[PDB]
RNA sequence: GUGGGAGAGGGUGGUGGAAUUCCCGGAGUAGCGGUGAAAUGCGCAGAUACCGGGAGGAACGCCGAUGGCGAAGGCAGCCA
RNA sequence: CCGAGGGUAGGGCCCGUGACUGGGGCGAAGUCGUAACAAGGUAGCUGUACCGGAAGGUGCGGCUGGAUC
RNA sequence: AAAAUGCAAAA
RNA sequence: GUGGUUCGUGGAGCCAUGGGGGAAUCUGGGCGGACCACCGCCUAAGGCUAAGUACUCCGGGUGACCGAUAGCGCACCAGUA
RNA sequence: CGAGCUAGCCCUGGCCAGGGUGAAGCUGGGGUGAGACCCAGUGGAGGCCCGAACCGGUGGGGGAUGCAAACCCCUCGGAUG
RNA sequence: CGAAUGCCGGCAUGAGUAACGAUAAAGAGGGUGAGAAUCCCUCUCGCCGUAAGCCCAAGGGUUCCUACGCAAUGGUCGUCAGCGUAGGGUUAGGCGGGACCUAAGGUGAAGCCGAAAGGCGUAGCCGAAGGGCAGCCGGUUAAUAUUCCGGCCCUUCCCGCAGGUGCGAUGGGGGGACGCUCUAGGCUAGGGGGACCGGAGCCAUGGACGAGCCCGGCCAGAAGCGCAGGGUGGGAGGUAGGCAAAUCCGCCUCCCAACAAGCUCUGCGUGGUGGGGAAGCCCGUACGGGUGACAACCCCCCGAAGCCAGGGAGCCAAGAAAAGCCUCUAAGCACAACCUGCGGGAACCCGUACCGCAAACCGACACAGGUGGGCGGGUGCAAGAGCACUCAGGCGCGCGGGAGAACCCUCGCCAAGGAACUCUGCAAGUUGGCCCCGUAACUUCGGGAGAAGGGGUGCUCCCUGGGGUGAUGAGCCCCGGGGAGCCGCAGUGAACAGGCUCUGGCGACUGUUUACCAAAAACACAGCUCUCUGCGAACUCGUAAGAGGAGGUAUAGGGAGCGACGCUUGCCCGGUGCCGGAAGGUCAAGGGGAGGGGUGCAAGCCCCGAACCGAAGCCCCGGUGAACGGCGGCCGUAACUAUAACGGUCCUAAGGUAGCGAAAUUCCUUGUCGGGUAAGUUCCGACCUGCACGAAAAGCGUAACGACCGGAGCGCUGUCUCGGCGAGGGACCCGGUGAAAUUGAACUGGCCGUGAAGAUGCGGCCUACCCGUGGCAGGACGAAAAGACCCCGUGGAGCUUUACUGCAGC
RNA sequence: UCGAUGUCGGCUCGUCGCAUCCUGGGGCUGAAGAAGGUCCCAAGGGUUGGGCUGUUCGCCCAUUAAAGCGGCACGCGAGCU
């Protein structure tokens, strides 16, 4: 896990890259895949609304099935392990007895080989999807469901989890990757298990350059800036703050919250 | 050095063309103007 | 070698109940804490003492011994 | 040809010496406190960690070279 | 289970 | 809540309306500068209507207008080179 | 009215003589209870080295109604990112 | 009109002045002509040659070829020309583009939004230097040619026959189809060699009739065949997926080849045939043609980065689409239709000259600048696209002739000294490639390293190793090893070609930057911390719709600081900020109406209007430091002094820990002491009195790195003592061409005075024939720019905030 | 003098003043001699090379007959740095 390397140049010394024995065959994809279009920041309009992106290596989209229940019941088989590099985890081609072939973003510990199904049946282990009211209550699980067959939209990231902390009524308890405490629809699918690619946390990019292949460009300290910029721009050498820390557009940077208030969602929330 | 003017037929027309100046209101104005002042191109050469 | 033995010897995975803490609810007041005596502290924004629910971490009461095991360090709820 | 030695360069060990600095020994009656020896007035010692003018204090674990009406 | 520091040098 | 009017919130009505509430059909309703009474004026919430008015790309007439650095930027193959 | 200069990004193509260093891995031998590990060969990594094209513009001299509204000489930085 | 640095125009002055645009370079003979350094031809000489040659793309638009021309354009000249006049010249089913495809992006039925203008938007459509698609070699013109002609070779469409088959699509499936680095096998291009083959002709000047010298020894070509490669399993059973249906594709189970065996497709070779074909000699030219000839047309060698091509391996950052093409079925239709073979016919539009690293493009110029792809031969140097010379081919840069001053620029050398030069070794020099020996602190174990510092280097002869191709051989290439010797001052004999070491500061590193005075110690950077954000996320852009974020989901994303790594980051929460708090205080519209008022006979209409309930906010209560920030004073005290571990006391929210410290910070200051030097305001090491260091605007270090800034040494030097000589391009002279700012008018001297205080111009005196040339810069408060500094102006504009007042946003 | 009178220091080239640093000539001396002290006359010539620092100045090293002080826009940037 995590290929370190000699220093025989600087930077090497540092950089540090994943662990791709987990993968199993499959260099290359599956023709369940499909262009990617690459913004470099900017919207319709022809504007940076994020800053610092773009260059960065090509991309293909690998179209990955975050709806379990439209194939309730159907067995697959788990074919190959693979590369996603649009996004934290590996994928799992998993091909259903059906004939038809799928991706799934690939939990930990599911192996090639294996039996996978999903539906309110099931067993529970890894790699099948359950809604959450058939699942028992503590086992961990990820890719979740926020609200009834709208997709997958909780605990995707390398590593990441929920688990099942109880029932009540309609609904069910879960701790969130944040920490956060959530009621969750008794409805929604989630699929038993954690995602894996664990040591992703664990990586050190090592020099620039990397920083750049992954399509991420220089980021600038409004420090660094003249006033007409940044609220930290000017004054001399250096200087501190000079005022509470602000974003470029002037708003706190530091302990200031932005949630909205009013939002609905605040009543099926009870945490950090 | 490098200069400023590096013609390339294309974009010459595909910015100050005829049907260029007619997409846009600010350009459909731009002909009105040369053409009342009687200018004999309203539209900048070709090829 | 063969047949038996005792054991907190070690490694791994699970699991139980007591108590502390915090949160929710309930009832409920004018104090609680704490000491040599006190103050700081906590409490009318409803504390402490009481019941119920939940979360979580650690340590395993009685058995228990001046006993056992290990080369030493050391090893103690239960189960494989 | 080799050749005493001379010359140019680069290392090794050792001895002396150096502004300053570190602690150590010693020095009849200096200053600050009381850490230890009697539960030494917080039993002591101890490895380690942090802290503190100083002796030391405190944490964790350990030893009896301490403790029962 | 304890308020409380010290005591010139030599014989 | 605003705009219009001479009206800049003023005693601020009239006329228009973005929001909220919301009638009546002549014994109905609007106005005469907050409001009330009295006396008057007028008929909202559909539409059209020549002429008298504005202008000068164009044609003519005329000038105590210019006369080629003037007069139009151009008297001349000028909105050109 | 402008991104035919310049700034960034997006799509699609092209370019980088030659030489140097020799990571991981693999293979073999040593080693061990098994290991770590050591050596040899292989191997061919790198915002790795030298240096053209290419991209720069370090220091000096020259130019200064210039060859030039930023140039020329010598020198120098990068040159698989 | 006399002034406005006025406006338009004309003509002056500087002035026959500077310059005439790369220092690659010229000389002569002949020709033409009114006229010739400048046009033509010849001979000689010089310059490019990974170009300064040749071919494409842009861009330019007749510049192209030819005849006639010289007023202007041409930096001179002109008989010439890219110039004036006229006439010619661009030929495609196969090359490029379009009657093909899709990329970003554009546009956009549907739909969504916006006062109007308009903004979005799925499909679709448009969009190419990408995908797809059928032509190669010669000859021919003054000027076009894959375009005409010559030969050999293909494509689509239409009609027709013959044979085959459930035919059939805009729909399903396959494929198209993809990175980067390194690459294997075989070919080709290209190149060198040959004693072999072909060839006009040569023997000079001492020698050579010679296995002499000189020239050439190929190009294209269907089927077939050969060699090398690419792609590819075959049959059945089941089938619920690929948004209808499939016999296709997917999936499951059987069975059989695992192999190109086959089937298939490219590349190369060979191929019926077609065609090229030197030197030299003679004509024949602005250049082209005849002979050479019936030309020869072969063997060996080196060999791609190109081809086989969807080849292989490794790696992580994980590497377009759509059509063409195949396949499957759907309606339909199965007299259709489609597939295959053959045959006849049909095949449109636009480009096509010329320049194209430049005198034809971008730079006002026939401008030393900029401009994308391809080819880019030979020898020698380790290699090479480097460097020197050189083929092919192209040039001598559109003013010349002289002279041989100062001075300038670019170069060469130098006695002795060797940084004394100077802010500084700035500049120059030294060093320089390769092979071998050797190589320190320190280190993150990689490094530091080309550390340092040495030795070798040519040529001849002899002996000998291994490889490639051949054959297990010869020849040809390729690496070497060993012995003997020859020459010079010198063998990387010319050209390309590091000076080294010690030691501080800053920044970890490679990178980035003020186009055009700053490349840095600034910015970025990996990495550390805080913070926000549960997903219709936060945040950004937009009035909105919409979008970005992201087809992502807390191992994610946004904001802020810090800036590899090591060891670390202390105390203050009073103020500000953010965070938390159901109470309380305050509070707007609104609610509610005690009670008062206008006015009417009155029913009433109409006004004020206290209580009380009333949100955020503020207040109040806590928390919070990798949030804004802040981290004391006076006095005493030890064996002699000295100092103060110690104490007293005032104040604070708390009084600066560690570690550093005369520092990128130290005023006094060249602090004091040490080191270095003969001498050291700098430098290094110390001390601490820190004017005014101190821990993420981080503290202290750190190997490696640096065109960064400091200090020292060695080496070597014209930097210097201190200059001298020489070279070339100018400066000077002659012929040609001929500017510029500036300019009140000038008949324009020195001193001492004077004067608006610095006088050619006023007074006094002195000195002084008229006019130029080449030179130097003291003065004309010389030129230039209506001072940038300073002030003034109730003049501007960028920026800030707890200035005022608004607005968006929340 | 702001419709411009470029500012320190250096280098280069000087020129002048004398309140003389040296050399020449003198008086007084608490001048034995040598060597000094102090004043007078004298502008003819001369007045070193280095370390530090941008420095002027100053300090220091090594010398010297001496290591003079001023002015010339703190002389001199259409002379340089
Ligand atoms: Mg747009
Ligand atoms: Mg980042
Ligand atoms: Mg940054
Ligand atoms: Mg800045
Ligand atoms: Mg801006
Ligand atoms: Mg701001
Ligand atoms: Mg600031
Ligand atoms: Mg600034
Ligand atoms: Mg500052
Ligand atoms: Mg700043
Ligand atoms: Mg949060
Ligand atoms: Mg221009
Ligand atoms: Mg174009
Ligand atoms: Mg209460
Ligand atoms: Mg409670
Ligand atoms: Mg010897
Ligand atoms: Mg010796
Ligand atoms: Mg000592
Ligand atoms: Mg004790
Ligand atoms: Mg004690
Ligand atoms: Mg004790
Ligand atoms: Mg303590
Ligand atoms: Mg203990
Ligand atoms: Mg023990
Ligand atoms: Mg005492
Ligand atoms: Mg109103
Ligand atoms: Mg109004
Ligand atoms: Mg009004
Ligand atoms: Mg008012
Ligand atoms: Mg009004
Ligand atoms: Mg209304
Ligand atoms: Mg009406
Ligand atoms: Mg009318
Ligand atoms: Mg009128
Ligand atoms: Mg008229
Ligand atoms: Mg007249
Ligand atoms: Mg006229
Ligand atoms: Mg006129
Ligand atoms: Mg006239
Ligand atoms: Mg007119
Ligand atoms: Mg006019
Ligand atoms: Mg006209
Ligand atoms: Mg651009
Ligand atoms: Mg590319
Ligand atoms: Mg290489
Ligand atoms: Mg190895
Ligand atoms: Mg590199
Ligand atoms: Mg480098
Ligand atoms: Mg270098
Ligand atoms: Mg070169
Ligand atoms: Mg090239
Ligand atoms: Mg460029
Ligand atoms: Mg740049
Ligand atoms: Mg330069
Ligand atoms: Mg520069
Ligand atoms: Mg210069
Ligand atoms: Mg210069
Ligand atoms: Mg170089
Ligand atoms: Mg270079
Ligand atoms: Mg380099
Ligand atoms: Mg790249
Ligand atoms: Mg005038
Ligand atoms: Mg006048
Ligand atoms: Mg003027
Ligand atoms: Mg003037
Ligand atoms: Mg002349
Ligand atoms: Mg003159
Ligand atoms: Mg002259
Ligand atoms: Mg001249
Ligand atoms: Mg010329
Ligand atoms: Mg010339
Ligand atoms: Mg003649
Ligand atoms: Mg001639
Ligand atoms: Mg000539
Ligand atoms: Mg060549
Ligand atoms: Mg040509
Ligand atoms: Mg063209
Ligand atoms: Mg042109
Ligand atoms: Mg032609
Ligand atoms: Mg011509
Ligand atoms: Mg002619
Ligand atoms: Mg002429
Ligand atoms: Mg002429
Ligand atoms: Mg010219
Ligand atoms: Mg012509
Ligand atoms: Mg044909
Ligand atoms: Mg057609
Ligand atoms: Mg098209
Ligand atoms: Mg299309
Ligand atoms: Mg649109
Ligand atoms: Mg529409
Ligand atoms: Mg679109
Ligand atoms: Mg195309
Ligand atoms: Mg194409
Ligand atoms: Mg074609
Ligand atoms: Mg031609
Ligand atoms: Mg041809
Ligand atoms: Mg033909
Ligand atoms: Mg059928
Ligand atoms: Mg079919
Ligand atoms: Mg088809
Ligand atoms: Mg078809
Ligand atoms: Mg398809
Ligand atoms: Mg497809
Ligand atoms: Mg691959
Ligand atoms: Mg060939
Ligand atoms: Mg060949
Ligand atoms: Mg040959
Ligand atoms: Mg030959
Ligand atoms: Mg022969
Ligand atoms: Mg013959
Ligand atoms: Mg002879
Ligand atoms: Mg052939
Ligand atoms: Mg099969
Ligand atoms: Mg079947
Ligand atoms: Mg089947
Ligand atoms: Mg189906
Ligand atoms: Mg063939
Ligand atoms: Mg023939
Ligand atoms: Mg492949
Ligand atoms: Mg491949
Ligand atoms: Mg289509
Ligand atoms: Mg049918
Ligand atoms: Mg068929
Ligand atoms: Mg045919
Ligand atoms: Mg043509
Ligand atoms: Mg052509
Ligand atoms: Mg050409
Ligand atoms: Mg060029
Ligand atoms: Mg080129
Ligand atoms: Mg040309
Ligand atoms: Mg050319
Ligand atoms: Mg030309
Ligand atoms: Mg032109
Ligand atoms: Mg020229
Ligand atoms: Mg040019
Ligand atoms: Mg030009
Ligand atoms: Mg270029
Ligand atoms: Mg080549
Ligand atoms: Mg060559
Ligand atoms: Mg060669
Ligand atoms: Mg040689
Ligand atoms: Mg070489
Ligand atoms: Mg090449
Ligand atoms: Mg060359
Ligand atoms: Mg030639
Ligand atoms: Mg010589
Ligand atoms: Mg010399
Ligand atoms: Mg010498
Ligand atoms: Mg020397
Ligand atoms: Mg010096
Ligand atoms: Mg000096
Ligand atoms: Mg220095
Ligand atoms: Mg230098
Ligand atoms: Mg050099
Ligand atoms: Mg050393
Ligand atoms: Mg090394
Ligand atoms: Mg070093
Ligand atoms: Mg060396
Ligand atoms: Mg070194
Ligand atoms: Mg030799
Ligand atoms: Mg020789
Ligand atoms: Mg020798
Ligand atoms: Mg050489
Ligand atoms: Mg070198
Ligand atoms: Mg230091
Ligand atoms: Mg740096
Ligand atoms: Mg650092
Ligand atoms: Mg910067
Ligand atoms: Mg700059
Ligand atoms: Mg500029
Ligand atoms: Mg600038
Ligand atoms: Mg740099
Ligand atoms: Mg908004
Ligand atoms: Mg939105
Ligand atoms: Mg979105
Ligand atoms: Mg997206
Ligand atoms: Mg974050
Ligand atoms: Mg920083
Ligand atoms: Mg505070
Ligand atoms: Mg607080
Ligand atoms: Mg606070
Ligand atoms: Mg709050
Ligand atoms: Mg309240
Ligand atoms: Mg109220
Ligand atoms: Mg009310
Ligand atoms: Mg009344
Ligand atoms: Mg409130
Ligand atoms: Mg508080
Ligand atoms: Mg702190
Ligand atoms: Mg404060
Ligand atoms: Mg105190
Ligand atoms: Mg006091
Ligand atoms: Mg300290
Ligand atoms: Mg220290
Ligand atoms: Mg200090
Ligand atoms: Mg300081
Ligand atoms: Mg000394
Ligand atoms: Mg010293
Ligand atoms: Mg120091
Ligand atoms: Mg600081
Ligand atoms: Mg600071
Ligand atoms: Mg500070
Ligand atoms: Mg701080
Ligand atoms: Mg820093
Ligand atoms: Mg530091
Ligand atoms: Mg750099
Ligand atoms: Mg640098
Ligand atoms: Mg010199
Ligand atoms: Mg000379
Ligand atoms: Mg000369
Ligand atoms: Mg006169
Ligand atoms: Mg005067
Ligand atoms: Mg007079
Ligand atoms: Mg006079
Ligand atoms: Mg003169
Ligand atoms: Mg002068
Ligand atoms: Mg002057
Ligand atoms: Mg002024
Ligand atoms: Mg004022
Ligand atoms: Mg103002
Ligand atoms: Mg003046
Ligand atoms: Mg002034
Ligand atoms: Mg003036
Ligand atoms: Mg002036
Ligand atoms: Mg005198
Ligand atoms: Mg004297
Ligand atoms: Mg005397
Ligand atoms: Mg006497
Ligand atoms: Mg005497
Ligand atoms: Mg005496
Ligand atoms: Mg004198
Ligand atoms: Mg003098
Ligand atoms: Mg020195
Ligand atoms: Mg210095
Ligand atoms: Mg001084
Ligand atoms: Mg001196
Ligand atoms: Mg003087
Ligand atoms: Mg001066
Ligand atoms: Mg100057
Ligand atoms: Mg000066």
């Amino acid at each position: 896990a995590v290929k370190k390397f000699k220093p025989y140049t600087p930077s090497r010394r540092f950089m540090t890259v994943a662990d791709f024995s987990e993968i199993t065959k499959t260099e290359p994809e599956k023709s369940l895949v499909k262009p990617l279009k690459k913004t470099g920041g900017r919207n319709n309009q022809g504007r940076i609304t994020v800053r610092f992106r773009g260059g960065g290596h090509k991309r293909l989209y690998r179209i990955i099935d975050f709806k379990r229940w439209d194939k309730v019941g159907i067995p697959a088989k788990v074919a190959a392990i693979e590369y996603d590099p649009n996004r934290s985890a590996r994928i799992a081609l998993l091909h259903y007895v059906d004939g038809e072939k799928r991706y799934i973003i690939a939990p930990d510990g599911l192996q090639v080989g294996q039996q996978v199904v999903a539906g309110p049946d099931a067993p529970i282990q890894v790699g099948n999807a359950l809604p959450l009211r058939f699942i028992p209550v503590g086992t961990v699980v990820h890719a979740v469901e926020l609200e009834p067959k709208k997709g997958a939209k909780l605990a995707r990231a390398a590593g990441t989890s929920a688990q099942i902390q109880g029932r009540e009524g309609d609904y069910v308890i879960l701790r969130l990757p944040s920490g956060e405490l959530r009621k969750v629809h008794g409805e929604c699918y989630a699929t038993v298990g954690a995602v894996g690619n664990a040591d992703h946390k664990n990586i050190v990019l090592g020099k620039a350059g990397r920083s750049r292949w992954l399509g991420r460009r220089p980021h600038v300290r409004g420090a660094a800036m003249n006033p007409v910029d940044h609220p930290h721009g000017g004054g001399e050498g250096r200087a501190p703050r000079g005022r509470p820390p602000a974003s470029p557009w002037g708003w706190q940077t530091k302990g200031l919250k932005t949630r909205k208030r009013r939002k609905p969602s605040s009543r099926f929330i009870i945490a950090r | 050095m490098k200069r400023t003017w590096q013609p390339n037929r294309r974009k010459r027309a595909k910015t100050h063309g005829f049907r260029a100046r007619m997409r846009t209101p600010g350009g459909r104005k731009v002909l009105k103007r040369r053409r009342q002042k009687g200018r004999w191109r309203l539209t900048p050469a070709v090829r």
